[PDB]
């Protein structure tokens, strides 16, 4: 039985909770890869369903994704039921470490759904981009406007019949959006964002500037009465791109998407597509894997302490050095594009274990100055303890995964919780901190985080496995290079793979992975075809960004730039 | 049926085998010997499943899908692991020799062997030892040879033997030296063998024509057309790169045409990408030609037609229903003439009223098979109809499917079917000028000039019915021959009567017209089949007009001072001399045209129509069905200057500018709109195909798969800036990936088949509602007529026998698949096809005339004293001379006519 | 099929001989002796076989060439591993049904019976290791296990 | 200093020749179509031999993101990219590559492979039974049974 199979879940006891609660024909189970259990909810009953995972005795506590799905072009939906769009909820017990996705199908003609705020606040801007890329209403939100798209954009992009490539380039339309852009101050209505109160005669409404950003600023005097952030400047159409792309060249965009994790971001998608075709890779693909995503996890942890310390006022070699050792692996350093469906597109070059071995004699040393730099310097301590602090019910309540989670205590790795990619086989602890998630704590989280990466880095260099870094699997794409260079039938696998691309057989899978700023995860919906139907990208930074004005609502614009910078987060991981 | 796969339970129809039953289910079983219209041998054994004797059994048995039937209570496993280990096993034996060629060989990411392979699973190498190799053949001009790449799968001798009944292809050798080929280098003589390179799995037999410009199908722009070669209206696939015309792929109707093509649709697109055709409306004055954009040549035309006192215009059977009747919007219905001459104008209108109200059903394509006697009248079929001809020889073996019907053997079970009917076969009795392709097949050829082949009809009908006219003068071995035929037609189900216009006789179509409603009087199930001599020969009759000479006549009397000609030669219809003498005359010639004509040198304006690859518009069929074709590509995509118009589009504009001195450069939907509102007759074009405003759940139809490669270099060397998507608004398709192309897509119109695992035309199986049959949602095209409810009367006019005459030489017509019809001869390719010009003599005319085989004799036609060297013919009769029609000199308009001081030059 | 000498007692009928794992044909036996090598016996059984194909179905066509080369190989001791195993799998492919007609049975019943007794002589026939592919400079293999 | 670069580093796009000097790149179109961004276009050209090769060759390096999936499309190993960084131009028209830009005099990284030592299509220097792997044709007339 293995860990790609095809299950429904019904030995899951909350589909026997479902079943006594609200009776055996009120909801669909699907049989899919995801590895959770997915039950079809209708409209009518979606507000007392998520009332009633709320309130079991070890609850369903935290909505880790809401988004859409056209299924009009949609061929295999056998065992489904009638739907023209859906959407998607993923919610994860931590208590139970269980996770279940609740799917509502809604005809063409009537797109609205109940509203999700009331019982999950992250369902705000998760909401906002279903309407604004699918167009489904959301009755009951507050401010339904677009969150990805300009608020003068015409259609839903993530709509099967919208053209996904580029549009002809205007002139006119670019000073039509720069006039808009020049009295925007002078015309601005604090209507359209959500805000009130507009103009006691002392609330001042500005506008500002890990990617550049606006957030719209109501102050009274210096303190924060309500923040807007404005995001999707940087949205680059990669889920639209998924469905543009085949299984195998859509990789590079998997890359891009989280830029600082490169290896990191490959990894839930690969692991997602090989799912869906079956694959169990081997072992030494397994710690390759590891290997080069915890070098990545070292240089954007490192990327991350050294802006908050140059930030508050309290760095380059250790990062060239991990570049080095990826440029040799990969033959690129940012964005490598290295992994691949069944294993890496080639094998460790010769002399790795000496460059590995240089890197890992290096850099305790360093480790210390870190700890020395941050953990014992009391002008970051005095300056970043206590600005923008939230418990555990807060981090539940917004999605927040990553440090910040941890930083609540809530003992929450994907690592360790669901493992993956033989992440069972090393040794290393997961840091969690007291109850109080600041921006001193999520800092010496993120270097504790550092000292167990090289750990595992130590395990990956003790014991390397020899064997195959590709699988023997028929739907390993691409072949390995010398029997396709030598063999026929490699041959027209390659030719097949590379051209067409591979077929993937119609299911949904599903990968969650701690990626280096939280949980990132690939739901991933196959048609039978070259293409996935399906792309969605679960990113942390957007879930952290959500959480802004709920944890600086009082305090000042010095706390809210100290906070973003204790973020970790980037603004391609965003607006994806 | 009830069959149960993999426990699941499916309802089928038990006359089928497995595999067909499985495949028309949507589940997938490799296979390569079975075709959907070759029937079942059991040869590749790939496609085997798993059957069980009942649903309480676990052993089972390897069963081969295509010799099985599916029979009620079946109970099979495709996804057994015994089978699939199976499966694997027959993709590696033929693994075992296949050569390392697929980056070099043109059927890549098109080739079913690829497919197969991916299928099953097959992807490691454990055969460590050599490889067979073989020797390759010279197929001719249009098929390349390699047999490295061949599974002896035997499709290919099947087809080319078995269906096509050619002779010069076979099996040779033996245990795994076995040899697919000729048996010698030499040409491919079978009008169709040009679908061996979509029958076979491999790359054995390819594309010569392609692989000469050679592109993969993902880098293909598609788009659904009708072959405009010959009136038979075959539905294909054209498919360009980088803005030239690469491909005609086999379109799947399985009303028309359903899996094969000639061989003159399949190679002579070549006119296309000839370098010679106008790109740019050009104004002659003085010596100098001016080029001009759209606007100013709309201008200035609308200038000097306003100008003049009358304008006439010269439609063509080459041009589109949309294009013929926007000239005669422009000119009025008055001044519109059909470009063809007045006694083919005659028979066309002729065999037009015969077809829509003669009370007989006329038959579609492959509806032509299933009928049981044929008798052709004065048709060349094999030259002028060609897939008719294919068609008459699967009704021909139908005697032998009704054999083996009698002894319960399967109808899937073909090598059974043939073993039982060994020579027999239904009646057939072919009628022209001289011998035929089809006499091996026929059981009676007449060999007579048109007025006897008019007579033996006449007589035939008199014989059949007693109140049909009588014909006097037949000898008793004619009269004897003559009851065979009518005790063969008499004692038939279902006689089909075949002609057409291409004899050059009316009274040969009125014969045929007797033989049809004499049989119909007698209570048969008759149908009659009229081949016409163009693409749109019945859309130009149904529309009507005046004849060429009547235009001419117009010209030279002075009365027209204008004449706009649309996409016609007007030398295949009339004499070059005359023509040329009444076009000088005319003080503004307008030839609307997209190939490079002799009469453009006295054109006044020249306007670059567009192609039917770069054009849309709606064709009728010979048989009245109306069938619209789409654009492959936008000609101004690579060269931004090309003003390359579709002819209805210029004559709309025209028509604009000259009335309103605006241009208007309208839509497809609104032009077909004025056709079914001011011709009642042409309504049925509405119906053809969805107007642009059509989508598949709101996308539009894509032209191109979602592999197209290229799409920021292909055009980089001329800008680095991508351009602009090129915009249709005429039909429901887009020029790009950014659509559906989906199997189980609401439309009818599919421009290629695509389907996940299915790259080869092996993914047609995946649109039809069952394998080899119709398309899901049904084939595209509307008839335009139905059966009337009572037919014609007798035509009386019996003609006297042909009596010859001295001095004078009657012109016996010679149509010749490689050569006849205008813009494939046009064609590079088809030169070296092309027969070189050789006018047939009988003996005793040629030792008259003091002449051996090939000395070279001179004629005097219409003044024009040409030079042909001699070919003796037995066949033909005597007082008769042969010539070639559509070839370079000889126009169509001499058959019938007569020939004089024909001496040796 | 080979039969062993403590089969020599079995009545020569149909059913005693299919009883026993062969069949009883044409009556007509065949014996072999010790200084007979069964892998050349084999071998020279299949050339006949695989050069007698009537060329029209894959699995004889294409299957018993391939047990040819497999036992020109263990008769020159350039055996490799997997090749009985390949043998066996030929075997089995190529028995009543899958086969169009029976001639690629009947061939593949002598070597069936061969590897099942005289087992010894195809396994000395292996001697060399297991390799079709050759080494490209500047690609590193995907070492299998 | 130089800046030193593995010998893996994804750089500048070259097409390579065989040990023979000929041309690797035999117009195959599979990196065109496998490369994401589409900035590959080509046309496939025949000599009088027969031997596949590209007619032109041209590459969008303004478009290109250096991401290798040509390289490992190839089935020839004719283009490959090189530990080379230094393609900043004036005007972007200059960086579309053609055919004359691409085609270096040598192997690369990959100095031995000739993909037409192992294709059974024959070309000048190379008949039928010549390549790797391949026994020589045997005619259908041969008097061997
Ligand atoms: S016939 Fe098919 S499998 Fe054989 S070389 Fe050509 S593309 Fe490859
Ligand atoms: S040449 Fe083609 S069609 Fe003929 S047996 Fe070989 S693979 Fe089949
Ligand atoms: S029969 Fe006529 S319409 Fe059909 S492919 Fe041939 S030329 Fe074209
Ligand atoms: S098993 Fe029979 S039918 Fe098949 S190739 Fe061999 S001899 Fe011919
Ligand atoms: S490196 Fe990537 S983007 Fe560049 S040409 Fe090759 S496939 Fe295209
Ligand atoms: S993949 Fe290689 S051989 Fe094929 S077209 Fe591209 S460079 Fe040429
Ligand atoms: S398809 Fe049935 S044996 Fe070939
Ligand atoms: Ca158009």
């Amino acid at each position: 039985e293995p860990a790609w199979q095809t299950r429904d879940h019904l030995d899951d006891p909350v589909i026997g909770e479902l079943r006594n609660r609200f009776g055996p024909d009120a909801f669909t189970v699907q049989a899919t890869r995801t590895g959770v259990p997915v039950v079809w909810i209708k409209r009518e009953q979606l507000l007392e369903v998520g009332d009633f995972l709320k309130k079991l005795p070890k609850p369903y506590v935290m909505l880790f994704d809401l988004h859409g799905m056209d299924e009009r072009l949609r061929t295999h939906r056998e065992g489904l039921p009638a739907a023209d769009f859906s959407v998607f909820y993923h919610l994860i017990s931590i208590d139970r470490n269980r996770d279940i996705m609740l799917k509502v199908a809604l005809a063409e003609n009537d797109l609205h759904v109940p509203t999700f705020t009331k019982l999950f606040p992250n369902a705000n801007w998760y909401e906002r981009e279903t309407w604004d890329l699918f167009g489904i209403t959301f009755d009951g939100h507050p401010n339904l406007r677009r969150i990805m798209m300009p608020q003068t954009w015409k259609g839903h992009p993530l709509r099967k019949d919208y053209p996904a490539r580029a549009t002809e380039f205007s002139p006119f339309e670019l000073t039509k959006a720069k006039q808009d852009l020049e009295m925007e101050a002078l015309t601005f209505k604090p209507e359209e964002w959500g805000m009130k109160r507009g103009t006691n005669e002392d609330f001042m409404f500005l506008n500002l500037g890990h990617g550049a950003f606006r957030i719209v600023l109501q102050l009274d005097g210096e303190e924060i009465v309500d923040c807007v952030p404005d995001i999707g400047y940087h949205h680059r159409g990669a889920e639209k791109m998924g469905e543009r792309q085949s299984w195998h060249s859509y990789i590079p965009y998997t890359d891009r998407i989280e830029y600082l994790g490169g290896c990191v971001n490959e990894m839930p998608y690969v692991l997602a597509v090989e799912k869906l075709a079956g694959i169990t890779v081997p072992d030494r693909v397994n710690v390759i894997r590891v290997m080069l995503s915890e070098l990545f996890r070292i240089n954007s942890h490192l990327l991350y302490i050294s802006t908050f310390i140059q930030d508050v006022g309290a760095a380059f070699t250790d990062r060239q050095k991990i570049y080095d050792l990826v440029e040799a692996i990969t033959g690129f350093r940012m964005h490598p594009a290295w992994f691949r469906i069944g294993g890496v597109a080639h094998d460790l070059p010769r002399g790795w274990d000496r460059l590995l071995r240089e890197f890992l004699d290096w850099m305790p040393k360093r480790l210390a100055s870190y700890e020395k730099a941050a953990l014992q310097n009391t002008i970051l301590k005095g300056r970043s303890q206590g600005v923008a602090a939230y418990g555990a019910k807060e981090a539940l309540e917004w999605g927040t995964t990553g440090a910040g989670l941890r930083a609540t205590g809530i003992d929450f790795d994907v690592r360790k919780a669901r493992p993956y990619s033989g992440y069972e086989n090393f040794d290393f602890e997961i840091p969690v901190g007291g109850g109080v998630s600041d921006c001193y704590t999520r800092v010496m989280l993120k270097v504790e985080e550092l000292r167990q990466s090289l750990r595992i880095l130590e395990q990956c260099l003790n014991n390397m496995p020899e064997g195959p870094f590709k699988a023997d699997h028929p739907l390993t794409t691409p072949p390995p290079k010398e029997r396709t260079l030598q063999h026929i039938e490699t041959l027209i696998t390659h030719f097949l793979q590379v051209s067409w691309g591979p077929v993937m057989p119609a299911n949904e899978s599903f990968q969650m992975i701690e990626a280096t700023k939280g949980i990132n995860s690939y739901y991933l919906t196959s048609d039978g075809s070259t293409m996935s139907y399906r792309t969605r990208v679960r990113t942390p930074s957007f879930a952290h960004l959500q959480q802004i004005p709920a944890a600086i609502r009082g305090s000042l614009v010095s706390d809210l730039i100290v906070y973003l910078g204790s973020i970790d987060f980037v603004m391609s991981d965003v607006d994806r | 049926a009830t069959i149960h796969v993999d426990g699941k339970e499916y309802e089928v129809n038990g006359a089928d085998n497995l595999l067909e039953a499985c495949l028309s289910l949507g589940l997938d079983i490799p296979y390569f010997c079975w075709h959907p219209a070759l029937g079942s041998v059991g040869a590749c054994r790939q496609c085997a499943v798993k059957q069980y004797q009942n649903a309480e059994d676990t052993r089972g048995r390897l069963v081969m899908s295509c010799m099985t039937p599916a029979s009620d209570g079946t109970f099979i496993s495709i996804d057994d692991e015994e089978a699939k280990q199976f499966r694997e096993s027959v993709v590696e034996w033929l693994m075992t020799n296949h050569p390392h060629d697929c980056p070099v060989c043109e059927e890549g990411g098109n080739c079913h062997l690829q497919d197969m392979t991916v299928m099953t699973g097959h992807s490691f190498r454990r055969y460590r030892f050599t490889k067979r190799t073989h020797r390759n053949q010279d197929l001719g001009p249009f098929i390349s040879h390699e047999m490295n790449r061949c599974i002896a799968c035997y499709r290919c001798v099947r087809y080319y033997k078995d269906y096509a009944d050619g002779t010069d292809l076979g099996v040779y050798g033996a245990h795994d030296n076995v040899y697919f080929g000729r048996p010698e280098d030499g040409t491919l003589e079978s009008e169709f063998s040009g679908n061996l390179v979509e029958i076979c799995p491999t790359g054995v037999f390819t594309d010569k024509t392609h692989s000469e410009r050679y592109n993969r199908k993902w880098d293909m722009q598609f788009a659904p057309s009708i072959c405009q070669q010959c009136s038979i209206g075959c539905n294909i696939s054209p498919g360009e790169r980088y803005g030239e015309l690469r491909r005609i792929e086999n379109r799947y109707n399985g009303t028309v045409n359903h899996y094969f093509l000639c061989d003159r649709g399949r190679f002579g697109y070549g006119y296309v990408n000839l370098k010679d055709r106008p790109r740019q409306p050009v104004q002659r004055r003085g010596d100098d030609f001016i080029t001009l954009n759209a606007e100013q040549a709309m201008q200035g035309a609308a200038d000097i037609l306003r100008q003049s006192k009358k304008v006439i215009g010269i439609g063509s059977p080459r041009a589109s229903v949309e294009s013929n009747f926007a000239l005669r919007e422009l000119v009025g219905e008055e001044n519109f003439y059909t470009g063809i001459a007045h006694g083919e104008q005659e028979r066309l209108q002729l065999a037009l009223k015969v077809l829509r109200e003669g009370g007989i059903y006329t038959p579609a394509l492959r509806e032509i098979e299933s009928y049981d006697a044929v008798l052709v009248l004065g048709e060349d079929v094999t030259q002028t109809g060609a897939r008719v001809a294919l068609a008459v020889r699967q009704a021909v073996k139908g005697k032998a499917r009704e054999m083996a019907a009698a002894q319960k053997v399967a109808d899937w079970q073909i090598a059974a079917i043939l073993n039982i009917g060994q020579r027999a076969k239904h009646p057939l009795f072919v009628t022209n000028v001289d011998d035929t392709r089809l006499d091996d097949i026929a059981a009676w050829t007449y060999r007579a000039p048109v007025e006897d082949q008019a007579r033996l009809g006449f007589a035939i009908a008199h014989a059949l019915d007693n109140s049909a006219p009588a014909v006097d003068g037949i000898e008793p071995e004619l009269q004897s021959k003559i009851d065979v035929i009518v005790q063969a037609l008499a004692g038939a189900k279902k006689p089909l009567i075949i002609s057409g216009t291409n004899a050059g006789s009316l009274e040969v179509i009125q014969a045929a017209a007797n033989v049809a409603k004499a049989l119909k009087g007698r209570g048969a199930d008759v149908g009659i089949t009229m081949i016409a001599r163009s693409v749109n020969s019945m859309g130009l009759g149904i529309m009507g007009g005046g004849s060429l000479e009547e235009a001419l006549t117009e010209l030279e009397t002075g009365r027209a001072d204008a004449v706009v000609v649309l996409e016609n030669d007007l030398h295949r219809h009339a004499s070059a001399i005359r023509v040329n003498a009444a076009l000088a005359k005319a003080p503004l010639v307008m030839v609307v045209d997209h190939q490079r004509t002799a009469i453009m040198e006295n054109a006044h304006l020249v306007l670059s129509a567009a192609s039917f690859a770069e054009s849309d518009g709606t064709v009728i069929n010979n048989e009245g069905r109306a069938q619209r074709f789409f654009q492959v590509y936008d000609p101004a995509y690579y060269d931004s200057k090309t003003v390359m118009l579709e002819s209805w589009r210029w004559l709309h504009s025209l028509h604009s500018t000259l009335l309103s001195r605006e241009v208007d450069w309208t839509q497809l939907d609104h032009v077909i709109d004025a056709v079914v509102a001011k011709i009642p007759e042409l309504a049925g074009i509405k119906d053809a195909a969805p107007d642009a405003t059509f989508r598949i759940r709101g996308q539009k139809l894509a032209r191109e798969p979602h592999r197209y490669s290229g799409r920021t270099a292909m055009r980089a060397n001329i800008s680095v800036h991508e351009p602009r998507q090129p915009q249709d608004i005429d039909t429901m398709f887009t020029f790009s990936m950014e659509g559906n192309n989906q199997p189980t897509a609401h439309r009818s119109q599919v421009p290629f088949a695509w389907a996940p695992g299915w790259n080869s035309p092996q993914a047609w199986n995946k649109f039809q509602d069952e394998v080899g049959g119709k398309l899901r949602f049904g084939d595209p095209g509307v008839r335009l007529f139905e059966t009337s409810e009572n037919g014609l009367d007798y035509f009386t006019s019996v003609p006297a026998r042909f009596q010859p005459q001295d001095g004078k030489w009657r012109i016996a017509p010679y149509y010749h698949l490689f050569g006849s019809d205008e813009l494939s001869q046009r064609a590079p390719v088809f030169q070296s096809r092309m027969p070189q010009p050789y006018i047939k003599l009988n003996p005793a005319d040629a030792a008259k005339l003091g002449v051996n085989a090939g000395t070279r004799v001179s004629f005097s036609y219409d003044g024009n004293t040409v030079t042909l060297p001699v070919e003796i013919a037995e066949g033909l009769t005597a007082g008769q001379v042969g010539l070639p029609m559509g070839m370079s000199g000889i126009a169509p308009v001499l058959a019938g006519a007569h020939l004089e001081d024909l001496k040796e030059a | 099929d080979f039969l062993t000498e403590a089969h020599l007692d079995l009545p020569m009928e149909f059913e005693s001989i299919g009883k026993a794992g062969s069949r009883l044909g044409t009556a007509l036996a065949m014996a072999v002796d010790h200084e007979i090598n069964m892998v050349s016996l084999v071998r020279n059984l299949e050339e006949f076989f695989a050069r007698e194909s009537c060329g029209w179905c894959t699995p004889c066509r294409d299957g018993l060439p391939w047990s040819v080369k497999i036992l020109r190989a263990l008769e020159r001791g350039e055996g490799q591993p997997g090749d009985i195993e390949t043998l066996e799998q030929l075997c089995r492919f190529l028995g009543p049904g899958k086969t169009f007609c029976a001639h690629a049975p009947g061939a593949v019943e002598p070597l069936q019976s061969a590897i099942k007794y005289f087992r010894e002589e195809f396994e000395a026939g292996i001697k060399q290791p297991f390799s079709n592919t050759h080494l490209i400079n500047g690609i590193q293999p995907n070492l299998l296990k | 200093e130089p800046v030193y670069l593995p010998p893996r580093y994804r750089g500048r796009i070259v097409l390579t020749r065989d040990p023979d000097g000929e041309e690797r790149c035999v117009a195959c179109n599979l990196c065109a179509v496998a490369c994401p961004v589409g900035c590959i276009s080509l046309q496939k050209a025949e000599t009088k031999d027969g031997r596949w090769y590209p007619e032109f060759f041209r590459i969008n390096f303004s478009r290109c993101i250096f991401c290798g999936l040509c390289e490992e499309a190839c089935p020839t190993t004719a283009i490959q990219l090189t530990p080379d960084f230094e393609m900043g131009e004036y005007k972007r028209q200059d960086l579309v590559y053609e055919k004359e830009d691409l085609l270096i005099s040598g192997p690369g990284k990959y100095p031995e492979y000739n993909f037409y030592r192992m294709a059974g299509m024959a070309i000048d220097g190379k008949d039928k039974g010549e390549a790797e792997n391949e026994a020589k044709p045997i005619d259908v007339k041969s008097l061997l049974p």
